[PDB]
């Protein structure tokens, strides 16, 4: 059979028997970087920052699932309207992700349009991002504790006005892909996943609620205030990339109809553990109080001590299940790191999942595992 | 929001929807860049008294793993309950 | 609770299979596409005319790292290493030593702006509010030595940006 | 200790006092802890450093401008708990944690007192006493230091 | 409540306690430790040997139904005489629940491949030995996955060097890219934080 | 305040300047050596002594939260002044 | 008692004798573990949890009323797990778990921290 | 008792073909394990508890840009940590590196005695408290 | 400002080096780079490509993909702004405005 | 500054045709914006 | 019982070496397509006296289970040329085409730096 080295950040190797895919052999690691190695010679808040690189679509995610192991082996909870926050920007990472996984598995087969329409909505995002931690990508604005800053004055009346537009501009990206007749040859009983295929290969979020799994662990194992929000999880019927396409379009949804009650429910407080042993203390008491002093400069110096004890913590991260296996020894910095990315299993079927297909099928089927090479690889 | 009558009418029709009311471009609605200064609260540690730091530690209580098995008529039991099926929505059962 | 997306059954009668017919002979659903785009085309683009104009930024916004002066014009850092030591690139290098007046000075304050993440946590933990991430963002050079900042080049950033900087810090420190 | 402070009023500061060339002292960081009295005392033999005062005014140092100049001086700033009593030399130069420890052995006299050399970017920045029972326990001279 | 502590879950202690006894009482042949976390996760210990039966008992039994492999990884502690430790990660949509299974092993002993019970361990395993150097007996595509070709070395080694001991770089001479011995303009700095006073007496071991 | 060296090439507030062999001064043929020209150590000897009634004074920097961390000197010895560690400026009890 | 169309799970297809399927499989996984030792745990759990879901399958002639019953979705599924139980009682006769510990770990192999 | 079928191997257990180090960096080294001395300024014991793998200091040299401190030696920044001096040399006999053996320094008992402060006759009587 | 969204090598006149670049992607690049027809110009974007960023100190990183190919352009940030690579982009419209290749023939 | 603009085009810069002796008729750059005016051209503050 | 141990593959070194022969002659036999397909500039005489050294290193090993390592390994390596996985630069990075020679006599290294 004919073979090409496609190459160049993925290099497949496939063997094609004319039109058809008779074996699909993905190699990775051009974008490793020992991440996870590096993360055992950093403090747990040096650490933090490594996370808003590996799926560098959803920043605050990665975050919120770091952040959660930590304060489980720490013992300790974050403030009410922390976790509010939390979920605020989860729903918000989760549209910015969605929007980039959508337009650009709809930019590789052809439809350029709806890029540059979405794409001014993200920009739109970016700014949310930026005023709240000052950058717009990597704004390391979640940590074990809470969030660094508090929102500031006017940024809901912003994030209002954005959001009552949204479901607009989604309905315009449906007028041009989920009827056109070409998008749904291209989508259509490609790359069908049997419910029980998926399981056992170690699929999760759409990839799974696409092949009819009721699975969502924001309902099934619920962190921060995700029990106290109302949001439906969509289910698909054929396992395809279409019926996957309808999932992510239809989460969308769902977001906005989340972000709408984040900021009904937005209560007063603190935007951090008030555990000065844990979270930093404030600039103004830094600079009249002698603990105070004393905990500024031991936090950022040595960083706080996490007890003896082995964790995995998850999240439904936008593109599946993201978690860690964090390991401490009893000290200020990590002994162990291990990064759960959905991605990874993911491409692992791509073999699978591409047999009996033409060569341009793969790249619908790459593009409905919404794949992000820097968690792939870390 | 410049857009004369007729383009407006255009626009409008082409789509099927009624784009100027929900226009994707910022005018006036958005917030001033200037705000006046915060006064953001404190949290409930933030005590005179009855405010000991032990018994409000939380890494403190955080204690090793308990050994149910080492090597160094019983009812079968699962990890958990089994899982309650879901529920269909009421606001949307089929798109 | 749950949806589904794709499980509808099409009506079988006469009108809706003929609707169908004529949605595949005469191209209505393609048309319906054309049509959105034409909008688009009658749509003011979003397109700013940089660099004439500008993105808009917020006073938390983290560019380009400096050091910055006392109003009496002494210099604000007293060489802790705190910033030294959270830095999470290792991109800060400080030396230090007492100065002919003996008050605690650095003789060598070098960030590396290619090892640097422009993270802000060197100005989280500064307790005298000395290193700072400025407003500025346009700074791209045509070597890579001229990316390696010494105290000097620091300092001459501070006095370069005191204006807008201190106005930022007025801004936004009673959030921090 | 807890992790704030609900002390409200004005502080105490206390004048420093000049003992030599060696030993640094900002004693408004004192704790009236009395190690460099007792050691001065008993493992030195000078009785030159004391208490002055009473109560929140209790102050420690010579009470008169004296140097305490001896071949065991500089130990007191190891047992001196705060930064009351800090070396002069050292002073300013490098943080605890940049530093590299190096176990080594001294060779300014014969006794072969057992030494930690720090490190900091191929410079040595001090050299501290390392405990051995049978040698030096946990003191060195002055000019080994 | 208190605001500031994670609060604790008794019933799901009491559960996971219960299965954990349970497993131990149905491989004995295998089962050598089952603990249970202050935060509620159980974890499996098991002879390298059972890696098959123990995974299979898990993925097919009416009271387990772990059909998912959340994750599989190592962890390097150059203190045993078997350094690596071996972690299977499991989910089970039926009962809403997690289990950890680990066992061990060192440099020269093989363990069994568990792609015939979880397909998604054939790049995991992958991973382990591209990183760790430990050979799955029976795998049917061992190779490196995420290093470059050639690599000499097992980086997330306890022991293997941060920089690692070469380093890439353009030649004019041979019109190609080399490998040659790591020089750092900047020597990565090693800070000791470590402070000298006991964090925590609960964890506190044996003198 | 800045002086130049005897082969042409400016002093930095930290007291650096290239030897005349030193061959690393070819860094700068074609370019220019970067030296900040507000001298600390000039500045702050420039702003006069407050005097205080008090044997114990207190210093934030000024601006309050947006200063340095709240010291208090003793004003004690007439010898000398009382000097802060943070920002160098200079307290001095009036003739008591 | 009406047919269902699907089951809503990709590859899962609707089975239209449910309690036939199932009175056999279960009958055939007590038939496999009366191979196995009297005393041994496997055998003295499985029998328990199969008799009892055998007995829902024996008082219960609806099928939605069997699977509210069963707890284990659709009923296609519980046909499906029964069909894994009967394979994983197939190997436990091979493996023999019941057997002692086949040796004791190094004196501090699960000790952390170290 | 287990199922495997176990062979006999009666040679020294040796690595360092395996471990991908270059020869350069096994021969030529010299461990040293140690239990690190208690810093003198402080009294805290609990980083003398574990027994401590680092390698021989190296050269460095300053970089002609910027004067940072250059190393060409790939170990200088590795330390492991061992739970008993019999596990920190069967690490270093396997993988080839000499070693060095330095036993663990524990202070005496002391015989405290507050009385003492104020003897009749004995010399401990101080003067000051 | 005439700059088109995606060129293929070959019909290209700069390039861009936008993340991480490792080991086993180098030769990749320089591959590349020697099959642009020229002139052609290298803008290093971001502080992975400078310098190595958050990996420098990794065994799977290029310190700098300036040690691969040469550079023209600087770009720094983690990531830049979308503003500060199109500063970036016009600052290398200036340089080739600076360009003086016919009036240095002339003079041979 | 025009309101009636969208938000981020309600704020522009004519730059100056001569700059520190420098010919800027053509070759305009962004950072020719003192720190003063740059902080209310990126819209970071409304007061001028 | 502490020096019973499981096998990777071969029992005893008798049938270790065996497996190190049939390694050898893959290797033998691929020099002559590598050198072509990658166009190196060596020839077939010098890919195959490094196939020889690399094979000599590892002689003096009496450990059945580290030789199967090393089998195991040449293996993979193996498979990354013969698929061209590998690409020019990899190969030639056996020969340090690009290293100025390191002197091994203690003269030599008395004069450039303090390493042993
Ligand atoms: C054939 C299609 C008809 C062409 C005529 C276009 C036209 O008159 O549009 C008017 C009007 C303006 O369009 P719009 O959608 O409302 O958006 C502009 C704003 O209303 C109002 O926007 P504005 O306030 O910014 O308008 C100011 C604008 C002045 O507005 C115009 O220039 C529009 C007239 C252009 C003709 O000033 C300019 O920028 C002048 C630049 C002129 C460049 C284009 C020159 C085209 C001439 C033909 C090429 C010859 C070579 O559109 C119509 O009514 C079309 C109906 C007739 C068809
Ligand atoms: C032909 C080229 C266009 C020439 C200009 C046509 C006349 C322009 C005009 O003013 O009327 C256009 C008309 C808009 O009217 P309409 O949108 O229906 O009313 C909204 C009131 N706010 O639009 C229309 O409805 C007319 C077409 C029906
Ligand atoms: C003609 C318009 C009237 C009509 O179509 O019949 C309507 C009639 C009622 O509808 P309904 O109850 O759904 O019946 C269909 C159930 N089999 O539905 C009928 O039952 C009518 C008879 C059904 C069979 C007619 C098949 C029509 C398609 C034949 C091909 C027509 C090709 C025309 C040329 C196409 C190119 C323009
Ligand atoms: S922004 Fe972050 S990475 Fe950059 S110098 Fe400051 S602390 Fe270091
Ligand atoms: S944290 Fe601030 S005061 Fe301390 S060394 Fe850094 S810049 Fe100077
Ligand atoms: S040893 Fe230090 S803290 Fe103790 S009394 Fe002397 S100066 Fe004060
Ligand atoms: S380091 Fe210690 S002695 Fe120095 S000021 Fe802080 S608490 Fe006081
Ligand atoms: S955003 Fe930062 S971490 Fe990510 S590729 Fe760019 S420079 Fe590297
Ligand atoms: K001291
Ligand atoms: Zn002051």
């Amino acid at each position: 059979n004919l073979t090409l080295n496609f190459g160049p950040v993925l290099r497949l190797v496939m063997e094609l028997s004319g039109e058809m895919v008779r074996k699909c052999d993905p190699h990775i690691g051009l974008l490793h970087r020992g991440t996870e190695k590096l993360i055992e010679y950093k403090t747990y808040l040096q650490a933090l920052p490594y996370f808003d690189r590996l799926d560098y679509v959803s920043m605050m995610c990665n975050e919120q699932a770091y952040s959660l192991a930590v304060e489980k082996l720490l013992n300790i909870r974050p403030p009410p309207r922390a976790q509010w926050i939390r979920v605020l920007f989860g729903e918000i990472t989760r549209l910015l992700n969605h929007i980039m996984a959508v337009t650009t598995h709809a930019l590789d087969i052809g439809a350029m349009t709806p890029f540059f329409w979405m794409f001014e909505e993200r920009e739109k995002m970016f700014e949310f991002y930026e005023r709240v931690s000052g950058a717009r990508m990597h704004a390391a604005y979640v940590r074990p504790g809470g969030v660094h800053q508090d929102l500031p004055l006017g940024l809901m009346d912003d994030i209002y006005e954005f959001s009552k537009n949204f479901s607009l501009r989604i309905d315009e990206l449906e007028e041009m892909l989920t009827n056109n007749r070409i998008w749904r040859n291209r989508t259509v009983d490609i790359g069908i996943v049997t419910a029980e295929d998926a399981l056992n290969y170690g699929f999760s979020g759409v990839m799974l609620r696409g092949s009819g799994i009721q699975w969502d662990l924001r309902k099934t194992q619920p962190y921060d205030v995700y029990d106290q929000v109302e949001f439906d999880v969509p289910i698909g019927s054929r396992g395809d990339c279409y019926d996957r396409y309808l999932c992510r379009v239809e989460e969308m949804r769902q977001s906005i109809r989340i972000i709408s009650q984040c900021l009904n429910k937005m209560p007063p407080g603190e935007i951090k553990v008030d555990d000065a042993k844990v979270s930093p203390p404030k600039r103004a008491e830094m600079k009249t109080s002698m603990e105070s002093l004393i905990h500024h400069f031991k936090l950022y110096t040595e960083g706080y001590q996490v007890p003896p004890g082995a964790t995995y913590t998850a999240i439904e991260a936008p593109k599946g299940e993201f978690g860690v296996y964090l390991v401490s020894d009893g000290s200020s910095r990590p002994y162990r790191c291990k990064i759960k990315a959905p991605g990874f299993a993911h491409l692992a079927g791509l073999d699978k999942m591409s047999k009996g297909h033409m060569l341009a099928d793969v790249v619908a089927i790459i593009g409905t595992q919404d794949i992000v090479f820097g968690e792939v690889d870390r | 929001a410049s857009a004369t009558r007729f383009i407006q009418w255009l626009r409008n029709w082409a789509s099927g929807r009624d784009l100027q009311a929900k226009l994707q471009l910022r005018y006036q609605e958005i917030s001033k860049r200037t705000q006046p200064p915060p006064k953001l609260p404190v949290g409930p540690s933030h005590k005179l008294s009855n405010n000991y730091y032990c018994t409000r530690d939380g890494r403190r209580e955080a204690m090793p793993p308990s050994i149910v098995m080492s090597s160094q008529e019983k009812k079968a039991v699962s990890p958990a309950p089994p899982i309650k099926r879901w529920e269909l929505s009421q606001d949307e059962p089929y798109l | 609770t749950y949806k589904y997306v794709n499980l509808r059954e099409p009506s079988m009668d006469m009108k809706s299979v003929t609707d169908r017919a004529a949605q595949t002979l005469l191209w209505t659903e393609l048309i319906r596409g054309l049509g959105m785009t034409l909008s688009y085309l009658f749509r003011e683009p979003a397109t700013i005319n940089y660099p004439f104009e500008k993105g808009p930024l917020s006073p938390r916004f983290r560019g380009e790292h400096a050091l910055r002066r006392y109003p009496s014009g002494e210099e604000r850092c007293i060489a802790c290493k705190l910033c030294e030591a959270v830095c999470p690139a290792q991109a800060i290098t400080i030396e230090a030593e007492p100065r002919a007046d003996g008050s605690r000075r650095t003789t060598r304050y070098d960030i590396d702006m290619t090892k640097c993440i422009y993270c802000g946590f060197c100005q989280e933990a500064c307790p005298v509010d000395a290193i700072v991430e400025g407003p500025n963002f346009e700074f791209s050079t045509e070597t890579h030595e001229e990316l390696l900042y010494n105290k000097e080049k620091l300092l001459n950033n501070g006095d370069k940006w005191e204006a807008e900087i201190a106005a930022n810090i007025q801004a936004d420190y009673l959030y921090r | 200790g807890s992790d704030r402070s609900r002390f409200l009023e004005g502080k105490r500061a206390v004048e420093d006092k000049n003992i030599g060339p060696l030993v640094k002292t900002i004693m408004t960081r004192c704790i009236q802890c009395t190690r460099c009295i007792r050691f001065a005392s008993e493992i030195a033999g000078v009785d030159d450093l004391g208490t002055t005062g009473r109560g929140n005014d209790m102050q420690v140092g010579t009470y008169i401008e004296k140097m305490f100049m001896s071949e065991l001086s500089g130990n007191i700033i190891d047992i001196c708990p705060v930064g009351a009593l800090t070396s002069k030399p050292y002073a300013f130069t490098a943080r605890p944690w940049e530093t590299r420890k190096t176990e080594s052995i001294d060779v300014m006299d014969a006794v072969g007192s057992n030494i930690v050399v720090s490190t900091r970017t191929g410079e040595v920045m001090r050299i501290l006493p390392r405990m051995h029972e049978d040698i030096n326990e946990e003191w060195i001279s002055d000019k080994t230091r | 409540t208190r605001p500031t502590v994670r609060p604790r879950n008794d019933v799901a202690h009491k559960q996971l306690s219960a299965f954990g006894e349970y497993v131990a009482e149905i491989l004995p042949k295998y089962v050598q430790q089952v603990q249970v976390s202050c935060f509620n996760e159980l974890e499996i210990c098991i002879h390298p040997d059972g890696v098959i039966p123990v995974l299979t008992f898990l993925r097919d039994h009416s009271n387990a139904q772990f059909k998912s492999l959340a994750d599989l990884t190592a962890v390097d502690i150059p203190t045993r005489q078997n350094r690596f430790e071996i972690v299977y990660n499991l989910l089970s949509l039926r009962f809403n629940s997690r289990i950890r299974v680990k066992t061990y092993t060192d440099e020269l002993t093989p363990i069994e491949s568990s792609v015939p019970v979880y397909k998604a361990a054939n790049w995991y395993e992958r991973e382990i030995w591209d990183m760790f150097g430990v050979f799955f007996a029976n795998h049917p595509d061992l190779r490196r996955i995420l290093t470059d070709y050639g690599f000499e070395g097992h980086p997330f080694r306890k022991d293997f060097p941060l920089s690692g001991y070469v380093e890439l770089r353009y030649d004019d001479e041979v019109k190609r890219v080399v490998a040659e011995p790591v020089e750092l303009a900047q020597e990565f700095r090693k800070f000791d934080l470590n402070s000298p006073w006991e964090a925590f007496p609960a964890y506190r071991q044996p003198p | 305040g800045v002086r130049t060296s005897p082969t042409g090439e400016k002093v930095t507030h930290t007291g650096q300047v290239y030897d005349d062999g030193d061959y690393r001064k070819v860094r700068f043929v074609g370019r220019q050596k970067e030296v900040n020209e507000n001298f600390a150590i000039d500045l702050i000897a420039e702003q006069p002594v407050s005097q205080v009634g008090s044997r114990v004074i207190s210093c934030d920097g000024g601006g309050g939260a947006l200063g340095h961390p709240r010291v208090y000197i003793n004003l004690d010895k007439e010898t000398k002044t009382g000097t802060c560690g943070y920002c160098g400026l200079q307290f001095r009890q009036q003739h008591h | 008692g009406l047919l269902k169309k699907t089951t809503g799970l990709v590859g899962l297809a609707v089975c239209e004798t449910p309690h036939e399927r199932l009175k056999i499989l279960y009958t055939k996984i007590l038939d496999v573990l009366g191979h196995i030792p009297k005393n041994a745990a496997y055998r003295k759990y499985t029998e328990q949890i199969t008799n009892e879901k055998l007995s829902m399958v024996k008082a219960e002639p609806d099928v939605k009323k069997l699977e509210e019953r069963l707890q284990g979705g659709q009923i296609e599924e519980v046909i499906l797990q029964a069909e894994n139980e009967l394979s994983l009682a197939r190997k436990m006769i091979q493996w023999k778990p019941w057997e002692p510990l086949v040796e004791e770990p190094p004196a501090s192999q699960w000790k952390w921290p170290i | 008792t287990r199922d495997t079928q176990l062979i006999t191997v009666d040679e020294k257990l040796d690595i360092t073909t395996i471990t991908g180090v270059p020869e350069e960096h096994i021969k030529t080294r010299k461990a040293r394990i140690f239990v690190p001395a208690r810093n003198n300024m402080q009294s805290g014991v609990n980083n003398t508890k574990k027994w401590k793998m680092e390698f021989d200091t190296r050269e460095r040299w300053e970089n002609p840009l910027m004067g940072w401190a250059s190393t060409a030696d790939p170990l200088s920044n590795l330390v492991l940590t061992f739970s008993t001096k019999e596990d920190a040399v069967a690490f270093a006999e396997k993988n080839g590196w000499s070693y060095d053996v330095e036993e663990r320094k524990v202070p005496k008992p002391k015989s405290k005695s507050y009385g003492a402060n104020f003897s009749w006759n004995k010399r401990t009587r101080v003067s000051t408290k | 400002f005439g700059v088109v969204f995606r060129a293929s090598p070959r019909q290209s006149d700069v390039m861009i080096v936008a993340g991480t670049l490792t080991n086993k992607m180098a030769p990749a690049l320089r591959k590349v780079y020697d099959q642009m027809p020229e002139p052609r110009y290298v803008v290093s974007m971001g502080s992975c490509a400078n310098g190595g960023g958050y990996y420098h100190y990794s065994y799977s990183v290029v310190r700098g993909c300036d040690r691969i190919v040469p550079v023209d352009i600087y770009v720094p940030g983690c990531p830049p702004t979308a503003e500060a690579l199109l500063y970036g982009i016009l600052q290398l419209q200036k340089k080739i405005k600076r360009e003086k290749r016919l009036r240095i023939w002339y003079r041979r | 500054e025009d309101n009636k603009q969208f938000f981020g085009r309600h704020r522009w810069v004519i730059y100056t045709t001569e700059m520190n002796g420098k010919n800027t008729f053509w070759d305009v750059d962004g950072s020719m914006v003192p720190p003063e005016w740059h902080r209310w051209l990126h819209c970071m503050t409304d007061d001028p | 019982a502490s020096t019973s141990v499981k096998p990777i593959f071969s029992r005893d070194m008798n049938e270790a070496k065996r497996r190190v022969r049939e390694l050898y002659r893959a290797w033998y036999r691929e020099v002559p397509n590598t050198v072509h397909l990658f166009q190196l500039d060596i020839s077939v005489k010098q890919g195959r006296d490094k196939v020889r050294e690399m094979f000599k290193k590892n002689a003096h090993i009496t450990d059945p289970r580290v030789v199967d390592l090393l089998v195991i390994k040449g293996k993979m390596e193996l498979e990354e040329t013969i698929k061209v996985w590998k690409q020019r630069t990899h190969v030639m990075r056996f020969f340090h085409e690009t290293e100025a020679p390191r002197p091994k006599d203690f003269l030599s290294k008395f004069y450039v730096g303090h390493d042993p």
